[PDB]
């Protein structure tokens, strides 16, 4: 929930990869 | 709309490069364009020239 | 066609349509009254109806016929409105474009109903005679001349605190520099907007991105400004005449991109303010060895480009710039003769320090070559230092300038040769460094200490 | 968080990205438009100077 | 877990990650220097800027303690 937030709030439309 | 956007995102990435690759080998192109038309604008200069030569 | 294809989708523009379309003006009724003929009318909205849904040119006769003959700013506008609508859609309105473009008549009839009532109608019609020049079927120097030198136009443009105003006006000048036949008549009346462009750049640097304004920050609106400025900037200086002209007029202004740079992480606003700067600093403009040195020197260009170096951004072409412009400024300084430049400064009389001219083996090498009268020109040097504290007394800012460049000059010269000691004893010079120690001004007693170390070693070890 | 919001952040950026890319392509051939008249110019010189 | 950072937004996440190297190794130097001088008597650019006035002045501070200590010494050899 934070990253998600974040990497969305600043644009840079790239968005990460978070696997368990 | 998570799971979706993610791979929507991803795909700017590959076409943000691409719009700009595209460009980068217009540019290239240019280039070209430069050393074609001049090479027009140089032999018809010679013409140009040899219209005042034939006449003198 | 669709035209051009910007001011569609933009913004600013968007906020200048909503005024437009929600007024409601009855042309039937004006028409009916008189201001203008049925037939007008007719046309005007079965034109709204062509662009909501489905499938002319032949329309864009009556509406130009419209636009001319009534004076109402409010009819006018919903006209105008309606043709940029279509010019730029390629879904509504491709038979449109077409009209103008074959016959330059229509141009030069809708380049009438500009400068005229309010300042949107301005926008509207600037908007549609700039897509159809820029389109490569037809070109007229005159009317981007022309439209220039107009009072309207340019006060729209100066007015920068409606950034819808702004935003387009900037936009319409920099698409139209795009050709190069432009750029010639653009840089006439570059005195009128320039400095506004400038105003625009300096008042980004100063409000901090740490907040979020709505007005200019790190948001999409205030990045497209920037940007749009620079972008003008950038076309005109292309002209080799032009960047040296731009340099020497503007110099203040000009100084304050490295600013940009550096507050900005956007690709788009500092890759062209390195670039401006490298085209100026290029071999084929005019005087260009002026220009290096003023940059350097003043604008801290040399140590700022340094710096920048390291911490390069993602875009090739950026680091390109960065790479092209630090060789120029640094090879440019160190690769003139060490004896020519110290001679022409103390001369002159005007010191400065410079990359070569702090540097160890600058007066290494010169020693030598100042013996003519044991240490003649070194002998001048101590004399200048001298001359300066005891005539129009310190702290001016003049003299205060040349204190500390001459201070650090005798420094390196004192500490390389240990006959220079004789020197400073026989012009009087030991004593001016002693007094200089105790006069104002911390880069002023940091030279003076240095001055009096490198004196003392060679007398007692 | 919520679809809505990760909806709107999504097409805010996805703009930004492509947009950014576009304004770029055009400093590229605006830098084009540039060096066509520049070697063009070079070119066409060092050989009507040997032509004359 | 196993992330993904891309290059555009890479300082970000690690300094998000830290809220929830030879150039800073010489600069930790030159902190440690100014730290013993006077025992003795963010963003890129606004880490580049201010990394520009850490070594600006560990350059006079350490030219104006060499021109000091070397004085004191001919102080000395002359009260010798």
């Amino acid at each position: 929930d934070s990253l998600k937030d974040y990497i969305e709030t600043l644009g840079s439309e790239y968005s990460t990869v978070f696997n368990v | 709309s998570q799971k979706n956007g993610i791979a929507t995102l991803l795909q700017a990435e590959k076409e943000a490069h691409e719009i700009v690759s595209k460009a980068r080998k217009y540019r290239q192109d240019k280039l070209k364009q430069a050393k074609t038309d001049a090479a027009k604008e140089i032999d018809s200069y010679k013409i140009q020239k040899d219209k005042e030569l034939k006449e003198f | 066609m669709g035209a051009t294809k910007i001011l569609m989708d933009s913004t600013h523009f968007n906020e200048i349509r909503s005024i437009i379309r929600s007024r409601s003006v009855a042309w039937d009724a004006l028409a009916r009254s008189e201001e203008l003929s049925e037939i007008d009318a007719s046309t005007a909205k079965a034109l709204e109806s062509i662009l909501v849904k489905k499938n002319n040119g032949k329309t864009l006769i009556p509406l130009i016929h419209l636009l001319s003959t009534s004076d109402n700013e409010d009819c006018k506008k919903s006209v105008q409105n309606l043709i940029a609508e279509l010019l730029s859609s390629d879904k509504y309105g491709d038979d449109t474009v077409k009209f103008f473009q074959e016959d330059p008549k229509q141009l030069e009839q809708l380049f009438d109903v500009s400068l005229k009532g309010d300042f949107q109608t301005v926008l509207i019609s600037g908007f549609n005679v700039v897509s159809l020049l820029v389109q490569n079927g037809l070109h007229n120097v005159k009317l981007v001349e022309k439209l220039l030198k107009n009072n309207n136009l340019i006060n729209i443009l100066q007015n920068i605190e409606q950034m819808d105003t702004c935003y387009v006006c900037i936009r319409l000048l920099q698409e139209l520099a795009v050709i190069p036949e432009y750029r010639d008549v653009i840089w006439l009346h570059e005195k009128k907007f320039m400095p506004t462009l400038f105003k625009i750049l300096q008042r980004a640097t100063d409000s901090q991105l740490a907040t979020r304004i709505v007005a200019t920050n790190s948001n999409h609106l205030g990045i497209q400004l920037q940007y749009h400025s620079l972008l003008l900037i950038w076309l005109l200086t292309f002209n080799p005449v032009f960047a040296n002209e731009l340099v020497q007029k503007y110099l203040s202004d000009f100084l304050d991109l490295l600013k940009l740079v550096k507050i900005t992480i956007k690709e788009k606003v500092s890759r062209l303010c390195i670039s401006i700067i490298l085209q100026c600093c290029s071999t084929r403009v005019k005087q260009h060895k002026k220009v290096i040195k003023q940059l350097l020197l003043l604008g801290n260009a040399l140590p700022t480009v340094q710096s920048l170096s390291e911490r390069k951004y993602s875009d090739e072409e950026l680091r390109q710039d960065i790479s092209n412009l630090k060789e120029i400024l640094e090879n440019e300084y160190q690769e003139l003769t060490s004896f020519d430049e110290y001679v022409a400064e103390l001369d002159s009389k005007l010191l400065c320090w410079s990359p070569p001219h702090v540097d160890n083996g600058f007066w290494s090498d010169n020693i030598d070559e100042f013996k003519k009268d044991n240490y003649k020109i070194f002998r001048q040097l101590i004399e200048l230092l001298q001359a300066k504290v005891r005539n129009g007394d310190v702290n001016a800012k003049q003299e205060k300038i040349i204190i500390q460049v001459a201070l650090n000059d005798i420094t390196h010269v004192v500490e390389l040769l240990p006959e220079s000691i004789d020197v400073l004893d026989k012009t009087g010079g030991k004593a001016d460094i002693m007094e200089l120690l105790n006069h104002s001004d911390s880069r002023v007693k940091y030279e003076a200490l240095k001055a009096t170390q490198a004196i003392i070693g060679y007398t007692f070890k | 968080l919520t679809p809505n919001q990760v909806n709107d952040e999504l097409n805010k950026m996805q703009a930004f990205i492509r947009k950014e890319a576009e304004e770029k392509a055009k400093e590229i051939q605006l830098k084009a438009d540039q060096e066509y008249e520049i070697e063009k110019t070079n070119i066409v010189r060092n050989e009507t100077n040997n032509i004359d | 877990v196993q992330l993904y950072i891309p290059l555009e937004v890479i300082r970000e996440v690690t300094f998000l990650l830290g809220k929830m190297l030879r150039r800073f190794d010489e600069v930790e130097r030159m902190v440690g220097f100014l730290n013993e001088v006077v025992e003795k008597h963010l963003s890129l650019e606004n880490v580049n800027d201010m990394v520009k006035e850490i070594t600006d002045c560990e350059s006079r501070a350490r030219q104006l303690d060499e021109s000091l200590d070397s004085l004191r010494s001919k102080l000395n050899d002359l009260l010798e």
